[PDB]
RNA sequence: UUGACAUUGUGAAGAGUUUC
RNA sequence: GGUGAAAUUCUUGGAUUUAUUGAAGACUAACUACUGCGAAAGCAUUUGCCAAGGACGUUUUCAUUAAUCAAGAACGAAAGUUAGGGGAUCGAAGAUGAUCAGAUACCGUCGUAGUCUUAACCAUAAACUAUGCCGACUAGGGAUCGGGUGGUGUUUUUUUAAUGACCCACUCGGCACCUUACGAGAAAUCAAAGUCUUUGGGUUCUGGGGGGAGUAUGGUCGCAAGGCUGAAACUUAAAGGAAUUG
């Protein structure tokens, strides 16, 4: 798959896994 | 030299063909019809043979009416199109000098802009 | 690998240019790019030629002309055959035929 | 009915995908000044007359 | 099932006295109602003509004007100066690559109230030994060149009206002058007046108007 | 709010003897 | 109308098209090129002001002031953002029409953001010449920009001129292009990608098989978007690039 597309695949995965750890405080 | 000149607009696309007839004035029109008009396809819309039959039937009208010599004004659809015309301009053309209305002063008004706004296709484009 | 010394048109210098859109394929494409060909042609081919001289007020009035500067797309140009695939040296060429 | 005649010039060549259509130069044989190219469907040589409706269309390139 | 056609009269349009071939032609008016009128429909009228049908010539063939309704009159109709164009055809194969392609404008009055627009044109050329291939010019060339063409333009205008302008424009007086003052830089090939519009005109004046009209 | 009737006179012009 | 072809869509409200006039906001065509400018990103109608800058020229001036540079700093497409203004056009979104096994897409129709600018931000792109900067040197040719030298040159008409352009010849500085490979190369291909196992001109920075991984954490800047830095286990003997033959 394009490098592009793994790259916003992470870019949305990270903003996610931030969204939780916030969540979490 | 009697003869009384209209014009002949000819609008030439491949979407269709446009036999528009003024006197002089582009006002108080006197024919106008199509290949959409001569035929019912939608495909051949702008065809040589259908605008053949319309410049057939507008130099009818302009007899009927009339008039008898014509200025010829061509253009393709313009603006910031393909800016090519359409067979149906030739087809029409040269039906129109054949049915026999005086014909002169050719010219192509087909309108050009100074680098005028964008178009359709975003960058990348009608791609088939 | 490279293929061009070009790398496909002559920027070679500035940086950058502006883009058009392609008559067909309508493509955004740089005008150092942007394959070009004039086209000069008529309105009266040549035999609604003969038929205008004989339907033709003002005699040998004038021959106008169509002239167009058309700006291609590059795939859009090989499928329309403005050009064909040439070997190593034919692309090395820049002349016309 | 608008009937023409016109006696063929030049066999200019076989086009059309299948190799049945030839495009030919035809003189429609009342004005000598008329020369117009046409297709056809048949086999074909020189000095033979065609039987034409229009006498305006003067086709192109076939497939 | 009406058929106007067999309702509209016709009128027959003529032009100002600085024009030989003034008898511009005939058109169709629908008849003058009550409520509703003929004359009317007609001044709100223009009309384009070729410059080679105006004056007979052929080296006017590409100059061409709009010509404006202004005054309708018993089966006639006098048509004022609405402005000249130049044709498509004649600027595509002028303007040629491997050249400086230059234009000039200005607004300014005439001598009467006649507030116009007028563009001028003109083309780098090679001189008769030049190797080069493209005699391109520089900035201050076309500078000044565009600075002198609109000084004269201005001038001309000035010095002038509708009529004094286009009888100067028709024997092409002012390509010659430009030319004239714009030798000293550059050879600049190709001199036209491309364009001229109307902006501003005065009151009506049928007066003056009969006194550019008012014979033929 | 819509329409009418009057307040409401003075001239014209004109579309379908008309009264708009 | 619009297309491979269709359809949506608009049309006694007379559309499409004709034409007169006006508005809107837009972008600056043909000139537009193996040509210019600029730190790069990038930069074009017109005109005036502001200051700046290169090249050239220069029997001007000062005398080593400088070259590369971690840290630190100014710039930085497009997208994006906050608040105003502006929003013709296009147009992720979005809704529709087609097609097709489906189409959530290509394609048709409409159309929101933005697209325009403004006061602040963000600091990323093939931001590519994928070739660090400073300086030395090596091999020819002809184009060519700008500056510059000469011409009992051309042309420009006047009374020579002066000038203006143009041609020939020569020189600085730029874009670069072509032949040959002398040299280099893995091979492509390169007058620098040469001077290199005969291994050293100065200087900054970067890289060590692939995956995991610019992931994760932490720090830190950022209104956000995100950015800067930046892992590890674990898994892996192939991945990879140049050229040929098929």
């Amino acid at each position: 798959m394009r490098a592009k597309w793994r790259k916003k695949r992470t870019r949305r995965l990270k903003r996610k896994r931030r969204k939780v750890r916030a969540r979490s405080k | 030299n009697s003869q009384v000149f209209g014009v002949a607009r000819i609008y030439a696309s491949f979407n269709d063909t446009f036999v528009h007839v003024t006197d002089l004035s582009g006002k108080e029109t006197i024919a106008r019809v199509t290949g959409g008009m001569k035929v019912k396809a939608d495909r051949d819309e702008s065809s040589p043979y259908a605008a053949m039959l319309a410049a057939q039937d507008v130099a009818a009208k302009c007899k009927e009416v009339g008039i008898t010599a014509v200025h010829v004004k061509i253009r393709a659809t313009g603006g910031t199109r393909t800016k090519t015309p359409g067979p149906g301009g030739q087809a029409a053309l040269r039906a129109l000098a054949r049915s026999g209305l005086r014909i002169g002063r050719i010219e192509d008004v087909t309108p050009v802009p100074s680098d005028s706004t964008r178009k359709k296709g975003g960058r990348r484009g009608r791609r088939l | 690998p490279k293929k061009r010394a070009s790398n496909g048109r002559n920027k070679k210098g500035r940086g950058h240019v502006k883009p058009v859109r392609c008559v067909n394929c309508s493509k955004s494409i740089p005008k150092d790019k942007a394959i070009k060909r004039m086209a000069i042609r008529n309105i009266v081919e040549a035999a609604a030629v003969r038929d205008l001289s004989e339907a033709s007020v003002y005699p040998e009035y004038a021959l106008p002309k169509t002239y167009n500067k058309l700006h291609y797309c590059v795939s859009c140009a090989i499928h329309a055959r403005i050009v064909r695939v040439r070997s190593r040296e034919d692309r090395k060429n820049r002349a016309p035929p | 009915t608008p009937v023409t005649l016109a006696k063929v010039i030049k066999v200019l060549g076989r086009t059309g995908s299948r190799g049945g259509v030839t495009q030919v130069r035809v003189e429609f044989l009342e004005d000598t000044s008329r020369t117009i190219v046409r297709n056809v469907k048949g086999p074909v040589r020189e000095n033979d007359i065609l039987v034409l409706m229009e006498s305006e269309r003067e086709a192109r390139r076939l497939r | 099932v009406v058929d106007p056609f067999t309702r509209k009269e016709w009128f027959d349009i003529k032009a100002p006295s600085t024009f030989e071939n003034r008898n511009v032609g005939k058109t169709l008016v629908n008849k003058s109602t009550g409520l509703k009128s003929a004359s009317d429909a007609l001044k709100g009228r223009v009309v384009e003509v070729c410059l080679a049908d105006l004056q007979g010539s052929e080296d006017h063939s590409f100059r061409k004007i709009k010509l404006r309704v202004d005054e309708v009159q018993g089966k006639n109709l006098l048509t004022n100066f609405h402005g000249m164009d130049f044709t498509t055809d004649k600027l595509r194969s002028m303007v040629r690559k491997w050249q400086t392609l230059i234009e000039a404008n200005v607004t300014v009055k005439t001598s009467d109230d006649y507030v116009l627009r007028i563009f001028a044109i003109a083309f780098t050329r090679k001189q008769a030994n030049q190797v080069k291939r493209h005699s391109y010019a520089q900035s201050s060339h076309i500078r000044a060149i565009r600075k002198v063409i609109s000084e004269i333009l201005t001038k001309e205008v000035q010095g002038s009206t509708l009529a004094q302008l286009t009888s100067k424009l028709i024997p092409e007086v002012i390509n010659k002058e430009i030319e004239n003052a714009t030798k000293d830089i550059f050879p600049l090939q190709n001199i036209h007046v491309r364009k001229v519009k109307l902006l501003k005109q005065p009151k009506f004046d049928v007066g003056a108007l009969m006194a550019l009209h008012g014979e033929g």
